[PDB]
């Protein structure tokens, strides 16, 4: 119902660097959570979408190989990997959460998450 | 009236033998509103140990229960099944026929 | 077969006043009972070994969750909506909700909701749409409840893929029991009744649904009135298939059809 993200700063070039994510509610463990960017003149895209254990994550092509998210039910906590970054990745990422039912695949779009924090400001340089 | 009254039915699982374990049924249908008070009786005494099915409904929104207990028919016990709604003045009191 | 295993989830609210209230809701797959869920619960119990389908035990909490956050939200919009129309108690809403899958994985789907016994309402593709008959102030509702966009997203989702994943799953899970034949036992009986007779044909303990029992004088139907399929509390039926004649008319049978006699009918005279 509640989400804080927290990890946002600056970063050069090669860089990583590990965003967080913190839950108030209860049943964390059955929210979609998703980490969404926005990069100034650019629309709000998603870089990474997680649900169930059994459940492959999902990624943006540009983000993949680079970026991991994983969840910590019992921490009630969202984390964002982001590895090798790049000038590309400076932008404010949101975190995001939403029931989706099971027949329904994790959603791409951010117009389908329902609760959003006040974001967190990543910037790279070189 | 919006109000249905409900159609009370008395059977039994197995036909009828005095003396051999079989099954009180009581279906109540066709009523609304849901809120109902249905009993089994043993002699005009309430039957305590009774079950019943989970309130439920058919397409046209009118809703159905089944109240039933395991029970030995003697051939002097009368058994029957005392149901109340808002639509009836007074619990309504439908008894078991062997024949049914 | 698969038509005939439509999956209902039924939902009964009852409003008695502005302070009690109590929501219920079952699950039929077919004639099957496969879920109940009391009002007393936090979750919604499966009455059956395959009830859960192929869903995960997470998968179904997800579930869970949703129709919790459904009934408590539930209760209050209706609460809410009888003060700002003043509709007032005792207020009564049921709700049947669920789909059907057809070959080829197609599917067909519905929600409708009735207030006092009448369609007021349905979910109709994307949004809220009124019944024909409908009053006025139901319209009004309908704009209201159009208005949240996360909610007919969420209908949308439950209707069109959680609901044709979870009975094409609960069909391959209780398949066995689904299949399952039992026969009935038949007898003929002097039914109690001016200048006439009750003729009464007992068909009891059969499986599944579908029956056929008609009084005949061989080879010519009559007026017969076969009752309610009464209810077994162990999934089996009862129907008394009852004919109202003149006195003597006493070269009449009754012929009962179901699929547990494969093709045959079982013939009683009198
Ligand atoms: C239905 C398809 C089922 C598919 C398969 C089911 C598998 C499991 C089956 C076993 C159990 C069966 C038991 C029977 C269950 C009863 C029937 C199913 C009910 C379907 C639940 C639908 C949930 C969608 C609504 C909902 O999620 N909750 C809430 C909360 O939403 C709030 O919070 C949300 C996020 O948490 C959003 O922020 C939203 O904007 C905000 O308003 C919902 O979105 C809103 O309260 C709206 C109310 C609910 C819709 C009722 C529509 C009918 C009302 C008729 C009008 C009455 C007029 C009376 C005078
Ligand atoms: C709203 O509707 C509910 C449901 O009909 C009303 O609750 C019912 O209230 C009566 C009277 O308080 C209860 O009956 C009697 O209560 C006394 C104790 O006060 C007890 O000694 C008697 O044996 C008898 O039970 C009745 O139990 C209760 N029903 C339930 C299920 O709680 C409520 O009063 C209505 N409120 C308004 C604003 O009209
Ligand atoms: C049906 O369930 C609701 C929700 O649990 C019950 O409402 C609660 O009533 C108690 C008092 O009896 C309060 O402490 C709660 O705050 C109420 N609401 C909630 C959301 O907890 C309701 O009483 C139940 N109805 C019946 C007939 O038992
Ligand atoms: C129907 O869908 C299921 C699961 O997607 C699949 O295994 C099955 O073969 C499909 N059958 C047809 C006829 O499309
Ligand atoms: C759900 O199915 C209905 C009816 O076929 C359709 O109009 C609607 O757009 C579908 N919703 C989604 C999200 O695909
Ligand atoms: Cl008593
Ligand atoms: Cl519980
Ligand atoms: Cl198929
Ligand atoms: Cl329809
Ligand atoms: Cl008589």
């Amino acid at each position: 119902v509640q989400l804080v993200e927290s990890g946002g700063g600056l970063v050069q070039a090669g860089g990583s660097l590990r965003l967080s994510c913190a839950a108030s509610g209860s049943s964390f463990s059955s929210y979609t959570m998703g980490w969404f960017r926005q990069a100034p003149g650019k629309e709000r895209e998603i870089v990474a979408g997680i649900r169930w254990s059994d459940e492959s994550p999902i990624y943006a092509d540009s983000v993949k190989g680079r970026f991991t998210i994983s969840r910590d039910n019992a921490k009630n906590t969202l984390y964002l990997q982001m590895n090798s970054l790049k000038p590309e990745d400076t932008a404010v990422y949101y975190c995001a959460a939403r029931l989706v039912p099971p027949g329904i695949p994790i959603p791409r779009t951010s117009e389908s998450m329902r609760y959003w924090g006040k974001g967190t400001l990543v910037t790279v340089s070189s | 009236m919006i109000q249905r009254t409900p159609k009370i039915q008395v059977y039994s699982r197995h036909p009828a033998e005095n003396g051999k374990s079989n099954f009180l049924n009581c279906y109540v249908s066709g009523f609304h509103p849901s809120d109902i008070e249905v009993d089994l009786l043993k002699n005009g005494e309430r039957i305590e140990k009774v079950e019943h099915s989970d309130l439920s409904f058919s397409k046209d929104w009118s809703f159905y229960l089944l109240y039933y207990t395991e029970f030995t028919p003697t051939e002097k016990d009368e058994y029957a099944c005392r149901v109340n709604h808002v639509t009836l003045s007074q619990p309504k009191i439908v008894k078991w026929d062997r024949d049914m | 077969m698969q038509r005939l295993f439509p999956l209902r989830c039924l939902q009964i609210s009852s409003f008695a006043n502005s302070s009690w209230t109590r929501t219920d809701g079952l699950a039929w797959l077919g004639e099957l009972q496969t879920h109940s869920w009391s009002n007393d619960s936090d979750t919604v119990r499966s009455l059956k070994p395959w009830s859960q389908g192929t869903f995960s035990d997470q998968q179904w909490e997800t579930l869970q969750h949703i129709f919790r956050v459904y009934r408590s939200s539930f209760t209050r919009d209706v609460k809410e909506f009888a003060k700002m129309l003043r509709l007032s108690y005792p207020l009564e809403l049921q709700v049947s909700a669920g789909c059907e899958v057809h070959p080829g994985n197609a599917s067909n789907n519905f929600f409708h909701v009735a207030f006092q016994g009448k369609d007021i309402l349905s979910f109709q593709g994307t949004s809220w749409e009124p019944t024909q008959e409908a009053p006025l102030w139901v319209n009004l509702a309908i704009q209201v409840l159009n208005q949240d966009k996360w909610t007919r997203e969420t209908v949308q989702w439950l209707l069109n893929g959680t609901c044709p994943q979870f009975v094409s799953g609960l069909l391959e899970s209780g398949k066995s029991e689904l299949k399952k034949q039992v026969k009935p036992k038949a007898w003929l009986s002097r039914g109690p009744s001016p200048g006439r007779l009750l003729l009464v044909c007992h068909v009891s303990g059969f499986y599944p649904k579908p029956v056929w029992v008609k009084w005949m004088r061989e080879q010519e139907q009559q007026g017969t009135q076969p009752g309610d399929i009464l209810p077994n509390a162990d999934e089996t039926w009862y129907l008394r298939a009852t004919l109202d004649v003149v006195a003597g008319a006493a070269g009449l049978s009754c012929r009962v059809k179901h699929s547990s006699l494969e093709g045959q009918d079982i013939v009683l005279y009198w």
